[PDB]
């Protein structure tokens, strides 16, 4: 289209509204109620411009640019005097009841309302009457509520209800006593409730975890990092202050996680700030624990490892690609073991083979929202891959979007879209062992064991294409529902099949691959999505190695007399008794880790590794996208005794001291080159981010804002003399404000969004090519593998129907967003949020046991009798017992395992 | 029509003359808030344009400034030629009472400009400093060496990719610098310094001059400056618009509010702030108090080559108003920090009832002391031709008979409302003539203070503009809009929309000027400070040739320079 | 609907005739106000109704009708301050058609602007105290704007 703003001609997209079109061009219009992801509703009346009918028009008419289409030949004025006066009047009207709270408000220096009060040029108060007040609610451990600061812009309810699909946050009241929140005091029940701290343009919803240890945005040291809490790979901006990780902000990535995180990623960073973390290398001597520095630890470890006959390495899917590679180089390729179980590795390798050899395009997380039908097999996505559940909700609302687009309604006029699409939605069919959080929008939910879910998948695949193997023994009503799913998937233009390794079944992944292959054979634009478990599960699967059980056999038979365990607690992937026996048998255990794990009691040496906030590296997400995370701060800057290096740096210097008796603290890019030389499948991690020599017109990229304060008093209690600025040789960022963070800088890795005039998270509008689209100069991260030219074959291994036998209880996995990820469990704010561990029983099974809801039952697994209180699960099938995977004592390896001797305690 | 408005100056006759001479496509006119025509000239036509402007019917006779600029990070380059670097030449015509700024664009790899020292001899030090801080080579320059840095310095500190902060201190570099400086008197090379007879080093401020003597006659002298370089402009790029005012204070430290004035006027041009009349009167009053203080110190120092009680009276008055003696840091964007305290008029009235007798005593100590007349007249004198070509401003320029004062020619801060005379010398800049001009300027400043005291506006001390930084404190303490504005202005900084501004004022030593480039941010993209002590110190080797070393000492005492003003 | 005076009483009750007089025909159910009813009190009651029957969706109605209500209460009590009538006039100009999300607020500000147009003397009679928005803080000299 063509628009004329203030006498200047611009070419904009005609499907856009005027506000987003003018913001994409760089024109500043104040706005409150509009958000790029939520659409336009025209509530706050802040985006007013003057629209003229033609070129020779003088009167004009005040319109809302968010509700006005950017049609061809549209004449508007932003800086007209009447429009400026109206926008200042709207700011003043918002200011009449606003509290005098900015010094004691967590959004100060980060507030969109502050920025728009300054931007409209309103600074003189002529209102003299009383301000309306409100009482706050308790919204739980994560979100603090302060309703005085509300400007009644409806962003919270629109996000939480229309976008996020939550049900416990609404708008109550009337004329100007509108209230936003829950109907009663209680925890917000959404898994994406934490995005309210950035959706809300004021200080109503604030990060309570950040509020307990608060600092302003200009005092933060930010870095671009990848969330380490699950496999999706959402980009985050961790900000630190005084040596501790203070906040996780969302980092925009138009390909992956655009504006939104989940609550696990946003609030489960508190393990970094624990006081029991290793901070120096510790070597045991009898009963003593001697603290070493870096070089003494490397020399002693090199001597003992040189004397040992065979040293094996146990990696982890928590560690980065560089750290696992460095361990593999230290111990050798044949002595490197992926520190996960054999069944877990088999499911991970099958998921990898489906993704990079199945010939079906695996979509990015934002691309999920454009699919016309979703079949989720076995994966409880909301508790394991939550951002995919949010994207699936958007893809489900796509039918209302399509219906409104048929009636010539613009795609941003969201209220009319939801009016036209009342309850019509695209088909969603979820299968799980029990009820999911997607059941409120699913067209059908199948509560069944993993064998029965896999059989349903194979039956869908056979009914879509007869070349697929058939399933014998399908009930007629179940066959009718199979036919419903087949009619929905065959009529879809873009069907999506989501499975994962969290169901604990190989056959669920095989059935999902069969459905995707059958839909590909019919010519549909099908996509497949596997959900892995940990941050670098896909990278550890690509690198490969033996299972944890093989390494345990090597240690137990005596063939390995030295083990290096990298970032693996080893109890989540194998039985704790066997791990303890094998590690006590081994005459040398060396644990490179950043969290105090239980195996450190058996360790001869403990190397204090860095977490993601104190290390750089690369991780591979569930779609195969290599992503670089950068170090946020130097741990040695505030405490000089802290020796907390990267895991790859520890292992590389150990390898150097083992070979040549000299210590080599390498650089990150050297390790990257070594990975892309030794492992050709991981050759794409070179392009994930530029190297340390990258400059923006000669200067590095800044980790902290220009107004960073306290630079001559933040360490003045230790010494009045300022220390050296920490040198970053690994990456292209600098540990100071002496760098570049311009929005128009030719880079993809943005540590934080800030532009002059835009201090809020709405500053991301300046950093994108168009608002709500891709990041300017591309999103960071590259896909490792392309879609294969030819696909797999049909998996003919159809499992039998699940049969409950007496005295054997199949463990059904129940994942929790707060409590199934290990480092998240370590975060102290999740202790108040995670549920008490309940063992789920069918009513018939509990009646057979005589057990009621709440009586503690004991069960023996691996010769360990553990007791849990019983919760009655109606949707669970008989013969199965539900267990919370990942929590205290219950490892995720138990998913799908049998249970013996389940009696009342 | 506002005086801060973005103008193009296409109605300037110099633009039409340049169009008639070089053609309409030979240059690009830039619309700024500097108040002068900004003309982008091709690099090859630079000497032709300099020749043309030097030979106009009312010619441009003084190169006011010459400096570089790193354009690699400037995002708002609309209506500008494609430049990685630029060099701006600020030229002043006194007959027209106008000025022009010629900008030459440069690519990043081809950083060399023709020298301007054939047209304006004072361009020598400016081109040396532009080479030193930007790495811009000047072809044809005689000795293009570092003037603010030691010769063993790596990189150019005003480039955008240079770290502003102090690096780690090392005793090894200190010992190396001790070996370099302390072997200079033994291994002196008389060709690096531009010279070609004994060599002496001397060792207002502490600075070194390398002297070449025939007996006691000075046949060549090369000053060595940069020993007091504080990096004030690089700090201008590091502080916000508000939290840079103390740094403006700490340049020409005897000036104080005089040094604050051009910075805040340039920022107010950037912000579009027209300050009310009481603000203008307050800033004029404090600048005149500090001008009297500086003139008293200069006269007392020259008479030495009793007067320190009047300086204490001025310091007590400034202490009562601002809270601080010599670095008040009191002018704000759009006003001053506080209102005048209740009782200021009594202190000013007691000061103005004390000064006429002291001024009569100074005139008796300077006129009737005929020994000082004999030992001051004819001591390193120069005419108007030497004053124009070396950029000499202030008392020396007006002692050469050129009636050019900024407070009258280009009035600022409401100096039009005050009736005061401009003392003009006979046509020769002696030490004695400059001291007499300082005495008469002191009398005129006392007249300005009397006119301030008798007619004082009752009104606001801060403007009613949204970019007034900080807002008035009581409204900050009880209004949420004002609190928000205060919060964002003192933390992130006030946002000046992308423009270039220039303010030139009459300082206590000459003409001081700020040239600010904003890229639309809360900090300055470029801060250029032109100080008169730089141009006064460049003129010493042009005036002390063939004179005695005692004449050099008297001339140094009569220049009225400060070394922090030199090295800015 | 806008108030009309007795000079407008000789006017046909059509849409265009009432519209060209500076009002709306509306429901054509006229209400007659006699002399002893104070215009400020009547408009205060009307604006209280309109500001409590707001739906709260859009900022000008939700946050600008209560400001007019408070100003009219001050003018009722004789506690009006200079600039209050200007604030009411600016509210009438900025709550017109298209400025607010629906037509509740234009219909709300029609009686206010019509009563200001025809009965300005009573609103000016409501203003009886000087404009004070701040209080003096001991230790800070105020910015005496002119
Ligand atoms: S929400 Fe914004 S404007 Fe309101 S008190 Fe907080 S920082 Fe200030
Ligand atoms: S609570 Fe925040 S997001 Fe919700 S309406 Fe109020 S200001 Fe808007
Ligand atoms: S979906 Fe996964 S990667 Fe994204 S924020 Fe949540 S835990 Fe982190
Ligand atoms: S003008 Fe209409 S939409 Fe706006 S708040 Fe008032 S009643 Fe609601
Ligand atoms: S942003 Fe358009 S009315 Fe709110
Ligand atoms: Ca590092």
């Amino acid at each position: 289209a063509t628009i004329h703003v203030d006498g200047k001609e611009y070419e904009v997209n005609g499907a856009d509204n005027l506000l987003e079109a003018c913001l994409s061009l760089g024109l500043d219009i104040p706005y409150f109620c509009w958000h790029p992801a939520l659409g336009s509703v025209g509530a706050c009346r802040q985006c007013a411009v003057k629209q003229y009918q033609n070129a020779e028009d003088t009167r004009g008419r005040l319109v809302m640019s968010c509700m006005t289409p950017a049609s061809d030949g549209t004449f508007i004025s932003i800086d007209d005097e009447e429009a400026k006066q109206f926008r200042e009047s709207v700011v003043e009207w918002l200011m009449t009841n606003h509290p005098h709270d900015c010094p004691v408000c967590e959004e100060g220096g980060n507030c969109h309302l502050q920025d728009m009060t300054v931007m409209t040029g309103h600074s003189f108060r002529r209102y003299r009457f009383t301000k309306r007040t409100h009482r706050n609610q308790d919204l739980g451990p994560f979100i603090s509520h302060e309703m005085n600061r509300c400007i009644a812009c409806y962003r919270c309810v629109r996000y939480y209800k229309d976008y996020a699909g939550g049900t416990d946050l609404g708008v109550y009241g009337a004329h100007d006593n509108v209230y936003f929140g829950r109907p009663e005091d209680g925890t917000l029940e959404s898994e994406f409730s934490g995005n309210l701290v950035e959706i809300c343009p004021t200080g109503v919803f604030t990060d309570k975890t950040h509020s307990e240890r608060y600092n302003r945005k200009w005092d933060m040291q930010f870095a671009p990092s990848i969330c380490q809490q699950c496999s999706i790979g959402c980009n985050i901006s961790p900000g630190e202050r005084y040596g501790e990780l203070r906040r996780i902000e969302n980092r925009y990535n138009g390909t992956v996680n655009h504006y939104f995180l989940c609550d696990r990623g946003r609030f489960g960073y508190g393990y970094v700030n624990l006081k029991d973390r290793p901070r120096q290398p510790v070597q045991r001597r009898g009963d003593d624990f001697i603290t070493l520095n870096a070089e003494q630890a490397m020399q002693g470890a090199a001597d003992i490892l040189r004397q040992s006959k065979k040293v094996i390495g146990i990696g982890s899917p928590r560690a980065s690609v560089e750290s696992n590679f460095a361990l593999r180089e230290l111990v050798g390729e044949e002595n490197f073991y992926t520190g996960i179980a054999h069944g877990e590795q088999e499911r991970l390798q099958l998921a990898l083979k489906v993704l990079r050899e199945g010939g079906i395009y695996t979509p990015a997380l934002r691309e999920i929202e454009s699919y016309d039908a979703v079949l989720v097999l076995g994966e409880d996505v909301t508790q394991t891959g939550a951002r995919v559940a949010l994207a699936v909700r958007q893809a489900v609302k796509g039918k209302a979007r399509e219906m409104a687009a048929a009636q010539k309604v613009a795609d941003w006029q969201i209220a009319a879209i939801l009016n036209i699409g009342q309850r019509a939605k695209h088909p969603l069919f979820v299968t799980n062992v029990d009820d999911t959080r997607l059941d409120d929008i699913a067209a059908w939910t199948y509560r069944a064991p993993v064998e029965d879910q896999a059989r349903l998948g194979f039956a869908i695949a056979h009914a879509l294409d007869n070349s697929a193997p058939a399933v014998d023994g399908i009930e007629p009503e179940l066959q009718s529902k199979i036919d419903v799913i087949v009619q929905a998937l065959a009529g879809a233009k873009k069907p999506l099949i989501i499975s994962g390794t969290n169901a604990g079944s190989l056959e669920v992944i095989q059935a999902a691959a069969n459905v995707a292959k059958a839909l590909k054979g019919r010519g549909a634009d099908v996509g497949i999505t596997m959900i892995a478990r940990s941050v670098n599960s896909m990278g550890l699967g690509i690198m490969g190695g033996g299972s944890l059980e093989e390494a345990l056999t090597e240690l137990e038979t005596g063939r390995a007399d030295a083990v290096v365990v990298l970032e693996n607690d080893l109890h989540r992937h194998a039985s704790a008794t066997r791990v303890n026996a094998a590690l006590a048998k081994a005459p040398l255990v060396m644990v490179v880790d950043h969290q105090r794990t239980a195996i450190m009691e058996n360790a001869h040496l403990v190397l204090s590794a860095a977490s993601f906030a104190e290390s750089d590296g690369t991780v591979i997400n569930n779609e195969g996208r290599a992503q670089r995370f950068f170090q946020v701060y130097d741990p040695a800057y505030y405490d000089s005794k802290t020796v907390m290096l990267e895991s790859w740096r520890w292992l590389h210097s150990l390898h150097s001291t083992l070979l040549s008796r000299e210590v080599d603290w390498t650089q990150l890019d050297h390790v990257i080159d070594a990975v892309v030389a030794k492992i050709p499948e991981l050759a794409g991690i070179k392009d994930a981010a530029p190297d340390a020599t990258f400059r923006i017109r000669g200067q590095k990229l800044a980790r902290e804002p220009h107004r960073y304060s306290g630079r001559t008093a933040m360490r003045a209690n230790i010494s009045v003399h300022e220390p050296r600025q920490p040198q970053d040789i690994d990456t292209m960022f600098t540990f100071s404000m002496e760098g570049n963070n311009q929005p128009t800088a030719h880079r993809s890795q943005v540590p934080f969004a800030w532009a002059p005039g835009w201090n809020s998270p709405q500053a991301w509008n300046k950093f994108q090519d168009e608002v709500g689209g891709k990041l300017r100069f591309g999103d960071p991260g590259v896909r490792l593998f392309e879609t294969s030219e030819n696909g797999l074959d049909y998996f003919t291994s159809v499992p039998a129907r699940f049969q409950p036998q007496d005295g054997k209880w199949r463990i059904a996995p129940y994942y929790h967003l707060f409590g199934s990820d290990e480092l998240s469990q370590r975060a102290p704010v999740f202790q108040s949020r995670m549920p008490q561990p309940y063992i789920k029983l069918n009513p018939a099974d509990a009646a057979k046991l005589g057990v009621n809801a709440g009586t503690r039952v004991s069960f023996s697994y691996d010769g360990n009798t553990v007791t849990l209180p019983v919760e009655i699960a109606e949707g669970l099938t008989a013969g199965q017992v539900g267990l919370p995977m990942g929590m205290s004592g219950i490892a995720p390896v138990l998913a799908g395992a049998h249970l013996e001797d389940l009696k009342e305690a | 029509e506002p005086a801060w408005q973005t103008r193009d100056h296409l109605d300037d006759p110099v633009i039409g003359e340049l169009r008639n001479r070089f053609g309409p496509d030979a240059f690009t006119v830039q619309a700024t808030r500097t108040g002068v025509p900004v003309v982008w000239i091709k690099r090859e036509q630079l000497l032709e344009v300099g020749d043309f402007l030097k030979k106009l019917p009312k010619p441009y006779v003084m190169l006011f400034d010459l400096h570089g600029m790193d354009e690699r990070l400037r995002t708002h380059r609309e209506g500008l030629p494609a430049a990685d670097f630029s060099v701006f030449y600020h030229l002043i015509s006194i007959d027209r009472n106008r000025d022009i700024m010629l900008k030459v664009a440069l690519a990043e790899n081809d950083l060399h400009v023709p020298t301007f020292t054939k047209l304006f001899p004072n361009a020598n030090w400016y081109e040396r400093e532009t080479w030193d801080l930007f790495g811009i080579t000047f072809d044809g320059h005689p000795n293009l060496r570092r003037i603010m840095m030691p010769q063993t310095w790596k990189g150019h500190p005003l480039r955008k990719d240079y770290p502003a902060r102090a690096t780690e201190f090392s005793p090894f570099e200190l010992t190396k610098a001790k070996q370099d400086l302390e072997m200079e008197a033994l291994t002196f090379k008389p060709e690096e310094w531009g010279m070609k007879f004994m060599f002496l080093n001397l060792g207002h401020g502490a600075f070194r001059i390398v002297l070449q003597l025939d007996g006691e006659e000075i046949v060549d002298c090369v000053p060595d400056i940069g020993y007091h370089h504080r990096g004030a402009e690089k700090m201008g790029e590091r502080q916000s618009w508000h939290s840079y005012i103390p740094y403006t204070d700490r340049i020409e430290y005897l000036g104080g509010c005089v040094n604050e004035m051009p910075y805040v006027l340039a920022v107010e041009k950037l912000a579009g702030i027209t300050v009310p009349d009481r603000v203008n009167v307050i800033r004029v009053m404090l600048s005149e108090l500090f001008r009297i203080n500086s003139h008293l110190l200069y006269i007392s120092t020259f008479i030495q080559d009793f007067a320190f009680t009047d300086r204490q009276k001025i310091y007590d008055l400034v202490e009562a108003i601002t809270g601080f003696r010599m670095h008040p840091a009191w002018f704000r964007i759009g006003g001053v920090a506080h209102d005048l305290p209740r009782g200021w008029d009594r202190l000013l009235r007691e000061f103005l009832d004390w000064m006429p007798k002291r001024l009569a005593s100074y005139e008796k100590a300077a006129l009737q002391n005929t020994i000082l007349k004999g030992r001051s007249q004819g001591v390193a004198a120069y005419g108007a031709k030497e004053a124009l070509e070396w950029g000499t401003t202030g008392a020396g320029l007006r002692a050469t008979g050129i009636d050019f004062d900024v407070r009258k020619a280009r009035p600022y801060s409401g100096y039009e409302n005050f009736d005061f005379e401009i003392p003009v010398g006979g046509g020769v800049s002696d030490c004695y003539t400059r001291v007499m001009l300082k005495v008469e300027e002191l009398r005129q400043s006392l007249r300005i203070l009397e006119q301030c005291l008798n007619n004082m506006p009752e009104g606001p001390f801060k403007a009613d503009h949204p970019l007034t930084t900080p807002p008035p404190k009581e409204r900050t303490l009880q209004h949420i809009e004002t609190l928000i504005t205060h919060f964002l202005q003192v933390s992130w900084g006030p946002v000046m929309p992308a423009n270039e501004s220039f303010q030139m004022i009459e300082a206590t030593k000459g003409i001081n000027s700020y040239y600010l480039t904003s890229d639309g941010s809360t900090m300055s993209y470029r801060t250029r400070i032109r100080t008169p002590s730089y141009a006064h110190l460049q003129q010493i080797p042009a005036a002390i040739r063939g004179s005695l070393v005692s004449d050099l000492i008297v001339y140094l005492g009569s220049i009225d320079f400060v070394m922090s003003d030199v090295d800015r | 609907t806008d108030f009309l005076t007795e000079a407008h009483l000789d006017l046909p009750m059509e849409f265009e005739s009432i519209g060209k007089a500076g009002s709306r025909l509306g429901t054509a159910l006229a209400m007659a106000v006699d002399h002893e009813i104070n215009m400020v009190s009547l408009v205060r009651n009307l604006e209280e109704f309109f500001a409590r029957e707001s739906c709260g969706w859009c900022t000008p109605c939700r946050d600008g009708l209560p400001w007019s209500v408070k100003i009219l209460r001050a003018l009722e009590r004789g506690e009006g301050q200079p600039g209050d009538i200007e604030t009411l006039e600016q509210l009438c100009r900025f709550l017109g058609p298209g400025k607010t999300f629906c037509a509740h607020a234009p219909g709300a500000v029609e009686p206010l602007q019509s009563a200001i147009k025809y009965f300005r003397e009573e609103f000016e009679a409501g203003i009886k105290q000087p404009f004070s928005n701040t209080h003096l803080i001991n230790g800070i000299q105020p910015n005496l704007l002119k």
